[PDB]
């Protein structure tokens, strides 16, 4: 019959471990490293692009740094094919919670929601678990400024400063070295990019191995802005914090 | 149809239903309580369609709750009555409709402000300074009309309504025997027990 | 891997073996019929002293005329008790009576074969057989006191007295010399009682063990722990008899 | 679609996907759970894999299921919530249909009627999660407090412990627990609970969170310092011998 | 490597499907049974092995009709040729049906034909067990057809399939040779009856029991029907005069 | 537009004796004003000591007698050939009544 | 070889044959003996219950599907209330549709069909039971010999389970006499009880442990145990 | 792991080996097969081989008539060709109902060879061990051959052969192409192209065929149809008053 | 009968691979080179039309395909899973956008649902990956010219130059020395056959190449006159005549 041929993608280990997890979760730990620091006025998300050329079309290229809500934004590591599935349905649910409640949906309340689909793909279905680890950067009336992380499990917390992908052991210790509660966004702007430059597999951090997004609520205004930074927008904050 | 009467004042709304519940030749009941609390400073009154009238309301107040435990945090008034009225919109193009109208009068927490929110069984919502369901409105927003005032205080508004409730008793072709008023503020809701002689 | 309804060259179903070891780990379980009722008897077996002895529930009510009680794993036995109070209650409905104890127990046996991936003769959607025997007794007009043996195997046999879990070998050898057609409702209870603190690996007391019985007058009551206790202490008194 | 029948049993009479969905709670981090004459506490220790947490968004481990009951539980976190929402959706199912809260019994027996299903189920694996299900019935006083397991087990218990070093933790409790003079205040059943933890927890004044489940609703949890008060009051019963 | 044995579906390296293979191994080791096609009908005859003197003789029938014009029989898994035949008289029902004319024989043919292949499409299903000799008189003459448990037929002027098809494809053969006119009915039925006779030397040990049965458009009217008391006992005759 | 039901007229009757009971019935079957059958049974015997007869659409009436009759015979086969009472014959016989709610047996049955 | 063939119904082995069907064979040989022999006006099924303990009830192998047919097994005792139960449905269907009893033949026909359904898809397992039904229809009596690979046989006698050979051999050889037992149910029977005796070694055959049933010309379906059989020991 | 070769899945070479083996599954018959385009015509010549006397030759066929204007010939086992023939009739007269017109031969080629692409995709489905080979004078393209296989791939030529020895015919095809410097048979009669035919696959293959060894379709417009043992006669009398 | 396999055939292992991905783009690998070539004024996309037989018609098969009248494909891997992902392709630029907004999709939302497409071949129970990677030249009004490339994996990046297949390294790096910003659309076509002769063997000439444009629109190719907003295709494949006459300023 086909049993033959069932991978049994959804079983424990003897240690109880979930196998495809574990594993989805090797396969995150070789993407490109995702940056997110909250701030005091404001979320900073900074992603570094896996493998360029001098061919590749920079300006029209998103691969890490997706727009889920006006107040919701997300960092990608992973499979870029997987994520993209997740974050359409998350863009769904967002839109769903609007229409039913005339209000914005809670951070929490999406990130949920998202970390429900992909527990689901770990207890049933026998299908293979999505290969993506987010980073969300989200605003609401309640919690303010918020900052999430969710895994193949299903798994997920809330950070100050959190990274996801390659060398996360190396980048976190140095987050948790020059982090302070009382930061501003420009400070985290600046320790998002000095971990990442410290962190890179390449030789030097450039501008269009990067990609780079602000969540601020812009004091002359009173409501939240997101900015998902443009090619020369990176290359002149690079310069600024003394990379160059 | 019941009379289903709502007015917000300066810092609360207030609801009163009519407590008298007629099936065909008898009165079978002269002291029901046609609202449920949907959270503790959210009130939601109802009338219409015998069955589907209590089933939609305790289905409502299920949702709300369920939501409450969930988030731990209670929905603004706004965010109450836009589920219940996609709720309904739902409804009127099922198989068989819930036939049922509904007020709902909540205080903001966060806006420190009361509303009143007026839905229709077809979901047709619209927030109003005063709102009511059936044939009690023909008489009852030309009072309000001329007697409402956004300043006037909860007792102001009490005085308010005892005027609607008298010329209801006054011209209306049934009884409804009376009506059962209920405040809700920013320290949640209460009954009045004192209506009977105000 | 190799199917779950999948016959060993000895012509027996995996599966359904399998489930009897589980069984064999389970704690033991005792039914005595009489022509004065049916006690059914069973090990608490709690885990550690903190465990509420009295939450351990492995005495069932079926209905007023039936009841039963489970060795193996107990959790299994929760929608098969459902089924079966469900049973007897729906045929009451149906024909203004009471469910005799064989169709009540067949109806549970029914059950038990209803696993498997996708098996060409109905639609059993359970993916393994139950791992939980049970030992259901009770009363009814026709064949007046019984107790049935149900495995997870679909056979169901009746028997005067049996025993099922950890200790049932030697229980059931000692059953089979104890009884006789002739035992009171109160020579079953003290046998149940004697033959528990044998298998046991506690001391028998009113708390690591539960008694209850079927009568056709007052129907199915489980013994709360002060008349089991006197029972106890009566079964000592006459075991230093002699 | 897919139907594979993933617990099943084995030469031995064992299901292994059960009981290495045991071996996921024995990972998971520790819980305990004590109860008073007049109150049950739950506590559960806090990681630290890693440290730099958000604590006021970051999932707390004791949730209500309804305004009288809360569930804690250990093992895996993704697995708990599938759990905790299909637990709370029942509790107003009840309240809706019965015209009365669920009793601690009866939800305790849903979880463990959902867990048990998951074990003999095509296409699907146990939960993971063992949990502690603790509150006060309707109109009811007595405390209550149980247990269910990945195999769908359930019962109550005077004191109780479930995750990681809950060997240590039930050790200390069965020595600890007089079942003739339970704990007859809050603070004392408190501090019995903080005294188990912290023969795991290994000094964690944020490493140790708590919760008081009262009579009628009454539900709270204590702060850090109400806890590291405790903590410091323990270490003193010590260092005065 | 190897295994390419224990999945239905699954082609070997050298294009073969052994597990058709395998029921074929099956089909040999049953019974033998033939088919002779006639100037205007068709003979089917099969060797019915006498287990114990307790068989009622005449009573377990092998050969099967289908619709009013069509004899079916086989060698192999008898369980599952009655199946094959179950699926052809549903079959030429759902012909009769919607064409009103009774199912001609190529098309009756390849209904069978292409069951038994679908068999072969998937390892969710086992092939049959049987090779199977059909036929009959439809609008323009009499049709033979042998069915393999691959699916393949053809159209037969003798077939045989069994244990002593060898014994029956040598007799056939001669048959076909000797009378290129064509053998008439009557001759075919006597014929029939000596070549199971003759084939059952390779399962001399067990005594057998023989069953006829033919379809003619000037004997039986273009019906089938089996051959009974009188006309049985003559072919009976015909075949233990000619053993010696 | 087609009507399902018809009426094929007749009479019934049941008296309880002590120890006896009566179930009489015409054998007349007839549609509007003609008549269909001088002799058409109407009362049966269903086995257990039990007769029964479903007055009315004959057609309706039929299928019920004969749908009882085949829960006798299954009451048999279920429960070890235990004799069906009486009082369990009408409770099973409203259930399959009831059973048809929203499209009944156009028929006045007595047991 | 046999280990690599025998994981499903689904799968030939290299040979030509199907073990998870001759498995489900195995389990009859290992079930209590039964017989079956019949006349021109009669049908027997004498069969040997067996019990667990002394403690125990002796299962019970004789099943009425009508009237006029019924049926012994050996093996799977719930695997015979299944295929009985389907039997039963089949003559009730024949009676309420067409007004007819179902003819013995045909209910061999019915259960081969379902039987092979088993042992042709996946997932599925064969059925571990084999089965002795006898009738008297339009036809006269009968007897059916059934196994789980979907072969039914009439016979005028055989016997399934333990030891059955003896029974058979003995049947095989009173052929002639119990053939002719017309209008006699009583010799009938003997002729039965005297065939599986012939199976006997462990125990002789007791009131609480023997199982016989007879149907025929004036005979519905009928079975007899304990004190009803008492003199036939 | 090595269950890359028991369904259609990739080894780690990209390869599929289902596929290679349901290619090897063609050749089983030992028959081989051509097709060339006359001036307004296709032939399709195709080996008939009966080795069993107790077969009725006039049943064996490996020819295929899908619709009044397609024909097809297979090169593989006869079940599978069997399935793909009455697919591909119930494909023909669908897009007939639901179009309004007689559908192409390329577009039957295409459909036959994306239904050929999903058992190549799909697990439970397996690759038919046959080769394909559909010829038409279509309405607007005129003469057409068109091929597919196991892979799913499918492609038109000017002329084609399939079987065991299909490179020797394949070769000889080419020489004869790249002499008449035209990519048809220039002849206004089929009987000639027929003929054509079964001389460059007597010059490949080195043998001599009778009546009963060869078997014929011929595709004319609006019209395809099959010759008959007497009518093939006709066409080697023809050939041998040249030789 | 019916599709048992319910379970996914591409799962992780132990490293993290997803080995039926990796094993698809080692089938691309093998695959005949093909490319793209962004300028400021269209975009290029060519390949060799590697006839397996000189009987053939290699006309009766386009390896570059028309998706919309402004968009364009080609590939390198197995042919017959391009064919089925462009009949996809073309159905899920209607019913997903054009029978919704009026018009054809934009390039890289079109993109987006050919990997989808190709994502879920990666997921869903009983299913390889494709074993294709995809090179698609689009243009819309607010996006301008865009070139993308999409893996068996349903990953895809936009480029200003690329070549996949056989020698997509070689390939690449010459069109690295080659490309810049400030591309005429027939600068790129130029380039786009220089480079490919690297990686033809055998006959290079216009019926062994197939070469496809996006650049203006093509009001002759539109088959209607009359409306003013329809001004034709700017999607074209040159003929064979056309890439002659080009290889002879080579």
């Amino acid at each position: 019959g086909s049993r033959r041929y069932d991978s049994r993608t959804t079983i424990f280990s003897p240690e109880g471990r979930l196998y495809q997890v574990e594993y989805a979760l090797e396969s995150i730990s070789h993407a490109g490293t995702a940056i997110g620091i909250m701030a005091s006025d404001g979320i900073v998300l900074a992603a570094e692009r896996k493998v360029t050329s001098t061919l590749l079309e920079q300006d029209t290229s998103t691969e890490k740094l997706y727009k889920l809500n006006d107040k919701i934004a997300v960092a990608v590591a992973g499979l870029t094919a997987d994520a993209e599935i997740l974050i359409n349905t998350a863009r769904i649910h967002a839109q769903n919670y609007l229409k039913t409640y005339n209000e914005d949906i809670p951070v929490e309340i999406l990130v949920r929601r998202l970390s429900d689909i992909k527990q689901g793909y770990t207890q049933h279905g026998g299908l293979r678990p999505f290969g993506v680890s987010f980073i969300y950067a989200g605003y609401d009336d309640r919690y303010g400024y918020q900052l999430y992380t969710s895994n193949p499990s299903g798994n997920y917390t809330g950070w100050k400063a959190i990274s996801v992908g390659a060398n996360t052991s190396a980048a976190q210790t140095l987050l948790q070295m020059d982090y302070k509660d009382d930061m501003k966004v420009d400070d985290a702007i600046e320790l998002a990019l000095k971990t990442l430059s410290k962190t890179t597999d390449s030789s030097a951090l450039t501008y269009d191995r990067l990609e780079f997004a602000t969540i601020r609520k812009g004091a002359n205004d009173g409501e939240v802005y997101q900015k998902i930074f443009k090619p020369q927008e990176i290359k002149d904050i690079l310069v600024k914090t003394g990379i160059t | 149809m019941d009379i289903i009467l709502g007015i917000r004042v300066q810092d609360s709304v207030i609801l009163a239903s009519s407590k008298a519940v007629t099936r065909g030749i008898s009165v079978l009941k002269d002291s029901d309580d046609k609202t449920r609390q949907l959270s503790p400073h959210t009130l939601m009154s109802f009338a219409g369609e015998a069955g589907d009238t209590v089933q939609f309301a305790e289905y409502i107040q299920a949702n709300i709750q369920l939501y409450s435990i969930r988030e731990d945090y209670e929905l603004s008034p706004q965010a109450v009555s836009s589920f219940v009225r996609q709720e309904l919109a739902k409804s009127i193009r099922s198989r068989r409709p819930y036939q049922v109208n509904v007020l709902i009068g909540g205080y903001d927490k966060k806006k420190n402000k009361p509303e009143l929110y007026q839905i229709d069984y077809l979901g047709t919502k619209v927030e109003l300074p005063y709102g009511a369901h059936g044939y009690s409105g023909f008489y009852t927003f030309s009072l309000l009309d001329h007697h409402y005032r956004p300043d006037m205080t909860t007792e102001e508004g009490l005085d308010l309504l005892k005027l609607c409730v008298q010329e209801l008793e006054k011209r209306m072709p049934m009884d409804f025997k009376g009506v059962i008023v209920k405040i809700v503020d920013k320290d949640g809701i209460r009954q009045v027990d004192d209506f009977q002689a105000q | 891997d190799r199917g779950v309804s999948t016959f060993s060259p000895e012509g027996r179903l995996f599966q359904v073996e399998y489930s009897l070891e589980a069984i064999k780990l389970g704690s033991t379980a005792i039914g005595i019929a009489t022509k004065e009722g049916v006690v059914l008897g069973v090990e608490k077996r709690a885990t550690s002293p903190l465990l509420e002895s009295d939450s351990i529930e492995k005495i069932v009510e079926i209905d007023r005329h039936i009841g039963c009680a489970m060795s193996g794993l107990t959790a299994d036995a929760r929608s098969m008790i459902e089924h079966a109070r469900t049973a007897a209650v729906t045929h009451n409905l149906y024909y203004d009576e009471d469910i005799n104890v064989e169709s009540l127990t067949q109806s549970v046996c029914d059950l038990a074969l209803r696993f498997g991936e996708g098996a060409s003769g109905e639609e059993r959607l359970m993916s393994r057989p139950f791992g939980v025997a049970l030992l259901i007794a009770g009363h009814d007009a026709d064949d007046g006191y019984q107790l049935f043996h149900a495995e997870p195997s679909g056979t169901f046999y009746r028997y005067n007295a049996k025993a099922i879990g950890s200790g049932s070998e030697g229980a059931q050898a000692e059953l089979l010399n104890e009884w006789h057609s002739s035992l009171t409702l109160k020579e079953a209870e003290l046998l149940v009682l004697k033959i528990l603190k044998q298998v046991m690996e506690e001391k028998l007391d009113e708390n690591n063990a539960q008694l209850s019985c079927i009568t056709k007058q007052d129907g199915f009551k489980i013994y709360d722990n002060e008349k089991t206790a006197e029972l106890i202490k009566e079964l000592k008194e006459k075991e230093a008899a002699e | 679609g897919y139907d594979r029948a993933l617990s099943i049993f084995s030469p031995d009479g064992h299901i292994f996907q059960v009981e290495y969905a045991l071996e996921a709670v024995k990972r998971g981090t520790c819980a305990v759970g004590v109860k008073g004459k007049n109150c049950v506490v739950l506590g559960c220790e806090r990681r630290s894999t890693l440290k730099l947490q958000d604590t006021r968004i970051t999932p707390s481990k004791v949730s209500k299921i309804d305004s009288h009951v809360v569930l804690s539980f250990s093992g895996l976190n993704a697995d708990s919530r599938i759990l905790i929402e299909k637990a709370r959706v029942e509790a107003q199912s009840h309240r809706l249909t019965l015209e009365d809260p669920v009793t601690v019994e009866y939800l305790t027996r849903y979880v463990a009627g959902v867990q048990q299903r998951y074990t003999q189920s095509g296409g699907v694996r146990p939960f993971g999660v063992s949990t502690l299900i603790a509150g006060f019935d309707p109109r009811d006083d007595e405390p209550k407090l149980y247990q269910t397991e990945p195999s769908g087990i359930y019962s109550s218990w005077s004191a109780q412990t479930i995750g990681r070093n809950s060997k240590t933790v039930r050790e200390f409790l069965e020595k600890n627990y007089d079942r003739k003079e339970p704990p007859a205040t809050v603070e004392e059943c408190v501090k019995l609970t903080v005294r188990s933890l912290l023969e795991v927890v290994q000094t964690g004044a944020k490493n140790i969170e708590i919760t008081v489940v009262k009579p009628d609703s009454d539900i709270v949890a204590l702060s850090s310092e109400e806890i590291n008060q405790y903590v410091t009051q323990i270490e003193q019963e010590k260092q005065e011998q | 490597g190897t295994g390419y044995d224990l999945s239905n579906s699954v082609f070997s390296p050298d294009g073969r499907n052994f597990q058709v293979e395998y029921a074929v191994k099956a089909v040999e080791n049953g019974t033998t049974s033939i088919g002779i096609k006639c100037n205007d009908g068709v003979v089917f005859a099969v060797e019915k092995l006498i287990t114990s003197k307790l068989l009622v003789p005449q009573k377990n029938v092998k050969i099967q009709v289908v619709d009013r014009h069509i004899g079916c029989v086989y060698s192999g898994l008898i369980p599952d040729g009655r199946h094959l035949v179950n699926r052809g008289r549903e079959e030429a029902a759902s012909f009769k049906k919607l064409y009103k004319t009774p199912i001609p024989i190529p098309a009756f043919a390849d209904r069978l034909g292409q069951y038994v292949q679908a068999h072969t499409l998937y390892n969710s299903v086992r092939p049959f067990g049987v090779s199977t000799i059909f036929g009959g008189v439809d609008k323009n003459g009499a049709h033979l057809y042998m069915l393999e448990p691959s699916g393949s037929y053809w159209g037969y002027k003798g077939a045989a399939t069994g244990k002593g098809r060898q014994s029956a494809k040598a007799e056939l053969e001669k048959l076909v040779d000797h009378h290129p006119e064509g053998l008439s009915a009557r001759e075919a039925v006597k014929q029939a009856a000596k070549i199971i006779y003759l084939a059952h030397e390779d399962n001399k040990e067990k005594d057998f029991e023989l069953e006829i049965s033919w379809c003619s458009l000037s004997e039986t009217n273009g019906l089938h029907k089996f051959v009974k008391g009188d006309l049985l006992q003559e072919a009976i005759d015909f075949a233990q005069k000619e053993i010696n | 537009q087609f009507n399902p039901y018809g009426d094929n007229g007749g009479t019934i009757l049941g008296i309880a004796g002590e120890d006896f009971a009566v179930l009489a019935g015409d054998t007349r079957n007839i549609t509007d004003y003609s008549i269909n059958s001088r002799y058409e049974p109407k009362v049966f015997d269903c086995g257990d000591n039990i007769v029964m007869s479903a007055n009315g659409f004959a057609a309706d009436g039929d299928a019920l007698v004969k749908r009882f009759k085949n829960s006798v015979k299954w009451y048999h086969f279920d429960h070890n050939d235990k004799k069906l009472s009486i009082n369990s014959a009408a409770r099973n016989i409203q259930h399959l009544l009831y059973g048809k709610r929203f499209f009944p047996y156009y028929v006045h049955t007595i047991i | 070889f046999r280990n690599n063939y025998d994981g499903d119904t689904v799968t030939f082995s290299p040979t030509g044959r199907l073990f998870q069907v001759e498995y489900a064979l195995e389990a009859i040989k290992q079930g209590s003996v039964t017989v079956g022999l019949r006349s021109n006006t009669h049908a027997v099924l004498v069969a040997l219950k067996r019990n667990a303990d002394e403690l125990s009830s002796y299962q019970k192998k004789i099943i009425k599907c009508d009237e006029h047919m019924g049926l012994s097994l050996a093996g799977l005792a719930p695997d015979a209330r299944v295929l009985s139960n389907y039997l039963r449905q089949q003559c009730n269907y024949s009676s309420l549709v067409f007004n007819r009893k179902l003819a013995v033949e045909r209910a061999g026909h019915l259960l081969c069909d379902k039987a092979q359904k088993n042992t042709q898809s996946y997932g599925g397992r064969p059925y571990g039971v084999g089965l002795l039904i006898i009738g008297y229809d339009k036809s006269g009596a009968h007897l059916l010999e059934f196994q789980p690979s979907g072969n039914v046989t009439e016979l005028y006698g055989t016997a399934i389970g333990a030891r059955s050979q003896g029974a058979k051999t003995y049947l095989e050889r009173t052929l002639d006499t119990f053939i002719k037992i017309d209008g006699n149910p009583d010799e009938l029977i003997k002729a039965g009880v005297e065939a599986i005796s012939q199976s006997l070694r462990d125990e002789s055959l007791t009131v609480d442990n023997l199982s016989i049933a007879i149907v025929g010309k004036d005979t519905p379906f009928t079975i007899y145990d304990g004190e009803a059989v008492a003199k036939y020991i | 792991a090595g269950y890359d070769r028991h369904i259609t899945i990739f080894s780690p070479e990209g390869r599929l080996y289902q596929v290679e083996y349901a290619f090897k599954a063609t050749n089983q018959t030992n028959i081989n097969s051509l097709a060339v385009r006359g001036k307004d015509c296709t032939v399709v010549i195709s080996q008939k081989k009966v080795p069993d006397k107790l077969l009725d030759p006039t049943t064996v066929s490996y020819i295929f008539c899908i619709s009044r204007t397609i024909g097809m010939v297979v090169n593989g086992p006869i079940p599978d060709a069997r399935n793909a023939a009455l697919r591909a009739k119930a494909e023909a007269a669908e897009f007939r109902y639901k179009y309004g017109y007689d559908m192409p031969c390329d577009v039957l080629a295409k459909r036959m060879a994306n239904l050929s692409q999903i058992y190549t995709q799909r697990a439970y489905m397996r690759p038919l061990g046959v080769i394909l080979t559909f010829v038409s004078v279509d309405e607007e393209l005129g003469p057409s051959i068109y091929k597919t296989d196991p892979a799913g791939y499918y492609v038109g030529y000017k002329a084609t052969a399939t079987g065991p020895k299909q490179q020797e015919i394949t070769t000889n095809l080419e020489n004869h192409f790249k002499k008449s410097k035209i990519d048809h048979i220039n002849e206004e009669s089929w009987e000639k192209v027929v003929e054509f035919a079964i001389t460059h696959m007597i010059d490949a293959l080195g043998t001599e065929f009778s009546k009963n060894d060869l078997e014929v379709g011929v595709a004319t417009k609006d019209k395809f149809f099959t010759l008959s043992a007497e009518n093939i006669e006709e066409r080697l009398v023809a050939i041998a008053e040249q030789d | 009968m019916t599709d048992r396999y319910s379970f996914s055939l591409t799962t992780f292992s132990p490293s993290g691979k997803l080995g039926q991905i990796d094993y698809a783009l080692t089938a691309v690998k093998q695959g005949v080179t093909s490319l793209g070539i962004k300028a400021t004024n269209g975009v290029v996309i060519a390949t060799e039309k590697k006839s397996s037989s000189p009987l053939a018609m290699s006309e009766t098969l386009s390896k570059v395909s028309l998706l919309t009248p402004d968009i364009g494909a080609v590939y390198s891997g197995m042919g017959p899973d391009y064919r089925v992902l462009v009949d996809k392709s073309r159905k899920v630029a209607h019913t997903s956008y054009k029978r919704i907004y009026g018009e054809y999709p934009p390039t890289k939302l079109l993109v987006s649902e050919v990997a989808k497409i190709m994502q879920e071949a990666t997921q869903s129970g009983g299913v390889r990956p494709f074993g294709v990677s995809l090179l698609i030249a689009g243009h819309d009004e607010f996006n301008g010219f865009s070139l993308y490339q999409v893996d068996p994996s349903g990953s895809y990046f936009p480029w200003k130059a690329t070549a996949i297949g056989k020698g997509s390294v070689a390939a690449k790096t010459f069109l690295e020395k080659r490309w810049n910003d400030e591309l005429e659309l027939e600068d790129a076509i130029h380039i786009a056959l220089l480079t490919l002769k690297e990686s033809v063997e055998g006959e290079f000439n216009g019926d062994t190449i197939e070469l496809a444009i996006i650049g203006d629109e093509n009001p002759d190719l539109l088959g209607y006159t009359g409306i003013p907003t329809d001004k034709g295709p700017r999607f074209r494949k040159l003929t064979s005549q056309e890439i002659n006459d080009r290889l002879e300023a080579l």
